[PDB]
């Protein structure tokens, strides 16, 4: 991605937002066990 | 958060390869280093800004 | 105004004239972001059993919860009400005052 | 077998995962108050993101299986002698404040616990004890003679040497008329109502003085406490000659800084040896019941540290899973890489005076005309600290089953808390499958 902008006389961020599906799933199969599963994608993280 | 210099105008980024199924779109907004911390720290020594 | 450099009494600090300090608002920030360690991975909170040492909360760097719950309660309700239990009172200029 | 990553082919079985602390400056935003012991380093190293956009990204190991890492680490720390982390800086001794008298031909002693801190560096034992004795006349020069005290009554003395070799049990003084300049152990020197407290201090571990019993808490030495240890006093031998049989025990000096005599008509002085009585005086009800003879171990003891990875080992038995930066589940125990190397010359008292007219200043020999007060001789058998590197085997460790990006290293002190001597980590891992966790 190549963007062009205003020129500011200070040190300035560029904050992209990739849209992701970050979703968790909650498994508590026993008592007082809690045990998730994580995924996001495309910027792939997590357990599953 | 990719850094712009002072006085800059063309700003180009480059995700390298990623598997991009599933992806959603974009949205971006300039923000300052000024105004910005560096979040992941437990203090950020160089963010004089409040 | 500042007449005369000299810190004594004279008649020239007659003319000397106040000006009123700016205002400064100084509080919490609304829906209180910044008191709670999100997204550093090295400050990290656990939700996880007592007896298991599995932590259900794996944190990342990149993600931004602070903006994630902003722009949530955008959307679930109304924003220009004050909810003084969370501190939610939404940053707001006054329109006259940046476009004039 | 699939040691699975998610950009890349699954690997399978044996393969490495590495955690350096150079690349923990890599990412530099998660650690901006964070030493080479505890440190959030990365594991990814895939080539193509950043040095540091890589982090997020996870390594998943098969759920269906128990995965054991074999953990090899790395560790070299530059460790001085004295310093204020490892307690070998600060001792705490009682010493005569004040030397005041009363209304009518009575004085009175002042008496307090001086904590008496040392200036920070990698020292040896000679100029340790040199700076040990330098720290009694700093407070001497500043809070005693301001207020009258005496040169001959300076409380605590760290000597190295025997003050019973010229003895003779017939006549009961130090036949030569002068101490031997030969050193033997780190013993120290006390007056009637002071002494020392190794209580939170370690120098202990220097002076060669331990307990016998190391497990009861406190640990001071007090004149009370060295009985039967009395220094004996000089024989005049400027006099037995002069009449030659005439024999004086020698009261002052060329200075008139006189030697503390327990009465007008003994042998013995005031002045106790901790040497004197572990040796000399009673094995039962002594001195010797309850401390103990030590070589003088410049590295002031050998602790161990704790390596501990919270975001990749499984814990083990009895460790909680917490995130305290001061208690972590401690995975791999290991020395302190600061070693004690021997030494020995046979010149170390001779190398001693040269190494007076080598610094041209008298700062370490004040006091040389009386024979207590000297500077301590050096021993022919000294210590030098090495710091040597250690690449030591923890053996199989069980892992947990999704390592992510950024992990935690912290090497932990025998205390529990993070040393900030260390400046090289580095854990190597080697998953592999130890059992299965799904029939």
């Amino acid at each position: 991605m190549t963007f062009e902008v205003d020129p500011m006389d200070e040190p300035t961020l560029l904050y992209v937002l990739f849209e992701v599906f970050d979703v968790v799933r909650v498994h508590r199969p026993h008592r007082g066990v809690i045990e998730t599963v994580y995924l996001r994608t495309p910027f792939s993280a997590g357990n599953a | 958060l990719y850094p712009i210099p002072a006085n800059a105008t063309n700003v180009p980024i480059s995700i390298p390869s990623r598997n991009w199924a599933a992806f959603r779109g974009w949205a971006f907004t300039r923000l300052k280093t000024k105004e910005t911390p560096s979040l992941g720290s437990g203090y950020d020594p160089y963010y004089t800004y409040s | 105004y500042m007449p005369t450099i000299k810190e004594g009494n004279s008649r020239e600090l007659m003319g000397q004239q106040s000006m009123p300090n700016r205002p400064n608002y100084i509080a919490f920030r609304d829906n209180f972001i910044g008191l709670m360690y999100y997204n550093s991975t090295g400050n990290m909170g656990v939700l996880a059993g007592q007896a298991s040492q599995l932590n259900a909360v794996v944190d990342l760097q990149d993600r931004n919860t602070e903006l994630s719950y902003q722009l949530l309660l955008d959307s679930i309700g109304d924003r220009t009400r004050y909810f003084s239990m969370w501190n939610q009172a939404v940053d707001s200029y006054d329109p006259d005052v940046r476009i004039i | 077998n699939s040691i699975r990553y998610s950009e890349l082919a699954p690997l399978f079985d044996t393969t490495r995962v590495y955690l350096v602390d150079n690349k923990s400056t890599d990412v530099a935003s998660l650690n901006y108050q964070n030493d080479h012991s505890n440190f959030l380093t990365t594991v990814i190293q895939n080539n193509d993101y950043s040095p540091g956009e890589a982090s997020t990204q996870t390594i998943n190991l098969d759920d269906r299986s128990h995965w054991g890492g074999d953990l090899k680490t790395i560790l070299h720390t530059n460790m001085p002698n004295v310093n204020e982390f490892m307690f070998t800086n600060k001792f705490k001794a009682r010493v005569m404040v004040s030397r005041l008298p009363t209304k009518d031909n009575q004085v009175e002693l002042k008496y307090e616990w001086v904590e008496f801190t040392l200036p920070e560096g990698n020292y040896s034992e000679t100029m340790t004890i040199d700076l040990m004795n330098n720290a009694i006349v700093e407070h001497y020069l500043k809070v005693g003679r301001q207020n009258g005290v005496l040169e001959s009554d300076i409380g605590v003395k760290f000597d190295t040497r025997n003050f019973r070799l010229g003895f003779d049990p017939v006549t009961g003084l130090v036949m030569p008329g002068v101490y031997t300049n030969e050193a033997f152990h780190p013993d120290i020197i006390l007056l009637p109502g002071c002494g020392v407290d190794f209580t939170h201090s370690r120098l202990s571990n220097l002076l060669g003085i331990r307990k016998r019993q190391p497990f009861q808490e406190g640990f001071r030495i007090t004149y009370d406490d060295l009985e039967g240890g009395n220094i004996p006093a000089l024989l005049d031998v400027d006099a037995y000659q002069a009449s030659l049989p005439v024999i004086k025990p020698l009261t002052e000096d060329s200075k008139k800084r006189s030697y503390n005599l327990i009465s007008n008509d003994s042998t013995f002085t005031q002045y106790r040896s901790w040497y004197l009585a572990y040796n000399y005086g009673d094995p039962q009800t002594g001195i010797r019941s309850w401390t103990l003879l030590c070589t003088p171990d410049v590295t002031c003891g050998s602790e161990q540290v704790y390596w501990s990875l919270p975001d990749m080992m499984q814990d083990p038995v009895t460790f909680r899973s917490t995130r305290q930066i001061s208690n972590f589940p401690v995975v791999g125990a290991e020395l302190l890489p600061v070693h004690s190397k021997s030494f020995y010359n046979d010149q170390a008292v001779y190398s001693q005076l040269i190494r007076q007219f080598t610094s041209l200043t008298h700062v370490f020999n004040r006091f040389p005309e009386n024979q207590i007060l000297a500077r301590p001789p050096a021993p022919t058998i000294t210590t030098v600290s090495e710091n040597v590197p250690a690449l030591t085997d923890h053996g199989t460790l069980p892992l947990r089953n999704s390592i992510g990006g950024v992990q935690r290293v912290t090497i932990t002190d025998a205390r529990r808390r993070t040393c900030p001597y260390v400046y090289k980590a580095l854990g190597i891992v080697s998953p592999r499958v130890l059992s299965s966790r799904t029939f």
